[PDB]
């Protein structure tokens, strides 16, 4: 934690659940790391227990997240001169998404009753509705990258804990340690043993 | 695509002994100069082992292990490949895969599609297996490798980790003592029930070498295991096998000297459970006590004392 | 295959009186659902082949409300409240059950004023085209309409036929008027083997055909 | 759609290059084809494709000719569509309309029977002409008034231009000053190839002999600038 923040793009760390500081004192198992690109003021609705158009029909976040999110802002790399249709989000549904849940089918909504079998008249509209990117907008249009991580403890072991730039050791002078996490009263010094390399 | 064989000619397996042979450092511990007694999963001394033999024979049996799997076998040439691990063997449940080619090893834990005639094929033809459906992990290591080369191969799976003992040496069984270090620790944390060995065959149909391999049974007990001066273990003993190991167990010595010992009791093991009852059976109105329409107030408290009936 | 024939698009309309195109079908257009899988498209001349009725007795793409289908199976046809100087366009018809589809026949519409006399304008070659070898001489239509105009070149009483082209004008924004240019072209030496040239012009608006002649080597 | 590139003199043993551009759409939510165009009555349909977002694999809609001939080809991140051609037998003119549907979902369609809605978005722009020869410079021939369609009081002269390529063409009377009885014609196409046009105006017969009527021809293309004057 400490090349992927601390960069000049503006930081949207405005999230509940884990502490930053405990972030570099934590092995967690298995995270999941999705990124996908908003539209304006979207931030909001990636929240535990929030209710919008996002949040209903898109990405659904479940009570429990054990974790929060990471956002910011890029005007640059997600904007043209001309128009910016290419990424879309889906308005129009029957029933709500299941949260940590992915539905990629898009049908005619039957909103009245006559149905329609794949073409769009008066009562059947797309679902998949296109944002508007460019640079020329305000705040609330701007294009944000928010990327999700969640923090859970799965069957898998402990494996995701990592040396955590840990800076110590010194000569042996008699000093009480910490050998592997656990605290020693002994000394460090010299050996003269042949160890086997397991 | 997966190629079935016919020309296999059916035969019984065949039986050796174990006489030297299972052991292994029980953890990362540093030993020298001791006789340390530990309890873990290990090989009994003089036990007998499967004994399969590949030449026209072609040894690929299915056999539940759940867990301790013993491999060891006599090798020229690289004729054996990999194994594989899993429950039921098919995409409904988690299995995972060993091959090596002549660049590196390949750990690969997924949901494979198994055929029934898994087996490998200059070499370049790769049909073991069709599809691919749930899986996330992926591990890449460094390459493990008349009668030239012994491989020993010990699998455990407790606690969720795969640890993985691995001795080579320069060479029935041998009449020798080596003790296989451990190789690397796999934190799959899955359930496997059964194993089958993939083969290579040679393309001149299709040719096999002689190689034979062995399969042993892991049971828990007690070994005397000694550590020289310089870490390498000496030799260990059996402390359940025969009275004289048992003393020298005791004695936490390799030497007894002349006298009368005691080790331990003589105890008779039950065969059969004998639990009966009163046959008749009355049972009780637990309804009429639990689903009363009128319950007496606190102050009051209707007492009844239920007797004579089962309490389901 | 699917290769039918539409109207004979040969119909005289004048404004204050319906339109109807037809055009019928080999097999019955019925796959998946019972919508009416048929289309109908404007194509203008000049900019884009647009649409104005898609599948179905509906309306979309902000068509006008004169124009409406109706019919379905072996039986279609369009109606049109009052036609106006802005529809002119060849007409077909789009059937939507595969997609290796084949096209039928469209000609522009026809509004009969009957009112406006035509001009006709007759060039002699210029000495240098005949220096050059190639005379070529242009019969010219203003200020006539429709667009049909019968134009026939007549030389030493003989019809001509496969050496004259005709170019029609888009629609004029100010008098809504078209013009016609029917170019002639003849080698040198069969130019000075006749005598008499001319183009003869034939519009619904004149009792008679309109004939005038000129002979070459006049200044 | 608004502008299509890819057009000019190619050989028929050559290869032919054909791309899409346009503005800001959702592009790559329409199954868009391709449409051929004939000058007298009867059009024609190139290829049909699908988009990616309905299907992983997407559809393919070929006929016969167009299977064995033509090729087309996508690239799901730009605006632009891929329509190739490795050979070509008899193709003498192709505006390949660069149309969309009217579609955004997709049922019940197999490998060979797909329904459509409508075509919303047709293109156009190109030009492909076979056996074109090369680049001609126009010949202007001034033509003498007449005096007898607009009577007396008024006479018509103007300018023809013979033998130039390609189609555009700008003619101008008197530097742009002359606007009241200015019409100009179509072209038309030659059984040589080379095309010709005509251009006339309306001037009072008054001020034949006080005015000078010069017209200007320019061809873009092959720059070529040619004031002529007409004289009765
Ligand atoms: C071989 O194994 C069998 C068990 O399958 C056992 O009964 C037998 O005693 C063994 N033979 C020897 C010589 O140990
Ligand atoms: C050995 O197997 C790995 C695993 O797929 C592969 O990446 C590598 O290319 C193979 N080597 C050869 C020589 O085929
Ligand atoms: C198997 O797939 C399901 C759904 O795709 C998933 O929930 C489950 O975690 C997968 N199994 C494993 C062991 O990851
Ligand atoms: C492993 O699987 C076997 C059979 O599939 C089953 O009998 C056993 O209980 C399982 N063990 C665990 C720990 O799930
Ligand atoms: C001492 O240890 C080294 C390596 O641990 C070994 O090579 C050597 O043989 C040992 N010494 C004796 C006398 O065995
Ligand atoms: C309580 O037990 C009786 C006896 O079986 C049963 O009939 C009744 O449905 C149960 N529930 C209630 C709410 O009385």
């Amino acid at each position: 934690y400490s090349v992927l923040y601390n960069l000049a793009p503006f930081f949207t760390f405005k999230c509940y659940g884990v502490s930053p500081t405990k972030l570099n004192d934590l092995c967690f198992t298995n995270v999941y790391a999705d990124s996908f690109v908003i539209r304006g003021d979207e931030v909001r609705q990636i929240a535990p227990g929030q209710t919008g158009n996002i949040a209903d029909y898109n990405y659904k976040l479940p009570d429990d997240f054990t974790g929060c999110v990471i956002a910011w802002n890029s005007n640059k790399l997600d904007s043209k001169v001309s128009g910016n249709y290419n990424y879309l989000y889906r308005l129009f549904r029957k029933s709500n998404l299941k949260p940590f849940e992915r539905d990629i089918s898009t049908e005619i909504y039957q909103a009245g009753n006559k149905p329609c079998n794949g073409v769009a008249g008066f009562n059947c509209y797309f679902p998949l509705r296109s944002y508007s990117f460019r640079p020329t907008y305000g705040v609330g249009h701007q294009p944000y990258r928010v990327v999700v991580l969640s923090f859970e403890l799965l069957h898998a072991p402990a494996t995701v804990c990592g040396p955590k730039k840990s800076t110590n050791l010194v000569k042996n002078k008699c000093v009480n340690f910490n050998f592997n996490g656990l605290k020693g009263t002994g000394v460090l010094t010299e050996s003269n043993k042949k160890f086997l390399p397991f | 695509q997966c190629v079935n064989l016919t020309t296999r000619t059916q035969l019984p397996p065949a039986y050796t002994n174990s006489f030297t042979r299972g052991v292994y450092y029980p953890d990362k511990v540093f030993r020298s100069s001791v006789l340390h007694s530990t309890q873990d999963l290990f090989l009994p001394f003089f036990s007998n082992v499967t004994w399969f033999h590949v030449i026209k024979r072609f040894d690929n049996p299915v056999l539940p292990f759940n867990d301790g799997v013993y491999f060891a076998s006599i090798e020229k040439s690289n004729i054996i490949r990999g194994w594989i691990f899993g429950t039921t063997l098919d995409s409904k449940t988690q299995s995972l895969l060993i091959v090596n080619n002549a660049t590196n090893v390949v750990i690969k834990v997924c949901e494979f599609q198994f055929c029934n005639d898994p087996f490998l094929d200059m070499e370049s033809e790769f049909r073991v297996y069709s599809s691919a459906n749930n899986c996330t992990f992926e591990y890449v290591s460094q390459p493990f490798l008349n009668f030239k080369n012994l491989r020993e191969f010990v699998f455990k799976n407790i606690d969720g980790y795969f640890k993985i003992y691995s001795k080579h040496t320069p060479i029935d069984l041998p009449q020798g003592f080596s003790a296989l270090e451990p190789l690397v620790d796999l934190p799959i944390g899955i359930n496997i029930t059964r194993f089958q060995t993939l083969l290579a065959l040679h393309r001149s149909g299709w040719t096999a070498g002689a190689a034979a391999y062995y399969v042993g049974y892991l049971q828990p007990r007690t070994f005397l295991l000694k550590y020289n001066e310089n870490g390498t273990i000496t030799d260990a003993v059996d402390c359940a096998l025969d009275p004289l190991s048992e003393t020298k167990c005791t004695l936490k010595s390799f030497t007894v000297e002349k006298g009368i010992y005691q080790t331990s009791n003589f105890r008779v093991q039950p065969t059969e459970s004998i639990v009966r009852f009163p046959n008749i059976t009355n049972l009780c109105p637990f309804d009429e006590v639990f689903n009363a329409t009128r319950f007496a107030s606190v102050y009051a408290w209707n007492r009844k004392r239920i007797s004579n009936c089962v309490a389901d | 295959d699917i290769v039918l024939t539409q109207s004979p698009l040969s119909l005289p309309v004048t404004p204050g009186e319906p339109a109807s195109i037809s055009c019928r079908s080999s097999q019955s257009l019925l796959r998946s659902n019972g919508y009416n899988y048929l289309d109908w498209y404007l194509q203008k001349p000049g900019q884009s082949p647009h649409l104005l009725i898609y599948l179905g007795s509906n309306r979309a793409s902000g068509v006008p409300d004169r124009f409406s289908g109706s019919g379905s199976g072996t039986d279609f046809t369009l109606k049109i409240s009052r036609v106006e100087a802005e529809d002119v366009g060849v007409y077909y018809c789009m059937q939507a059950l595969q997609t290796p589809y084949t096209f039928g026949q469209g000609t522009n519409l026809e509004i009969k004023r009957t009112v406006a006399a035509p001009s006709v304008f007759i060039f002699p070659p210029s000495d240098e085209q005949l220096k050059s070898g190639t005379a070529s001489v242009v019969c010219l239509l203003n200020n006539f309409y429709p667009r049909e105009a019968k134009v026939q070149w007549k030389v030493d009483n003989a019809l001509q036929s496969g050496n004259s082209q005709e170019s029609v004008t888009e629609q004029d924004s100010k008098d809504s008027t078209y013009s016609l240019s029917s170019t002639l072209t003849l080698s040198k030496a069969d130019y000075e083997k006749h005598k008499v040239y001319a183009c003869e012009v034939t519009h619904q608006g004149l009792s008679s055909p309109v004939t005038k002649s000129f002979n070459r080597g006049e200044c | 759609q608004l502008v299509e590139s890819g057009g000019g003199l190619v050989k028929p043993g050559g290869s032919l290059r054909l791309s899409c551009a346009a503005s800001g759409f959702s592009f790559i939510t329409y199954n868009m084809n391709w449409v051929r165009q004939a000058p007298g009555k009867g059009l024609e349909w190139v290829s049909s494709i699908s988009s990616n977002i309905l299907s992983s694999t997407s559809y393919i809609y070929y006929a016969d000719s167009v299977k064995g001939r033509f090729t087309i080809s996508r690239d799901d991140a730009a605006n632009s569509l891929f329509l190739q051609m490795n050979s070509l037998r008899v193709e003498d003119t192709a505006q390949y309309y660069c149309a969309r549907t009217r579609s955004r979902s997709v049922r019940n369609c197999t490998s060979a029977t797909c329904p459509v809605d409508a075509f919303d978005l047709w293109g156009q722009g190109t030009m492909v002409i076979v056996s074109s020869a090369s680049t001609k410079g126009p010949s202007v021939f001034p033509l003498a008034p007449s005096s007898k369609s607009t009577s007396g009081g008024t006479a018509a002269l103007g300018c023809l231009v013979k033998d130039y390529f390609p189609e555009p063409v700008t003619v101008s009377w008197n530097s742009g000053a002359l606007t009241s009885g200015v019409h100009t014609f179509p072209a038309v196409l030659q059984s040589s190839g080379l095309y010709s046009l005509s251009s006339v105006v309306t001037v009072p017969s008054s001020s034949l002999g006080t005015q000078t009527y010069i017209c200007n021809v320019n061809h873009k293309p092959s720059n070529t600038k040619v004031d002529k004057k007409v004289e009765p």
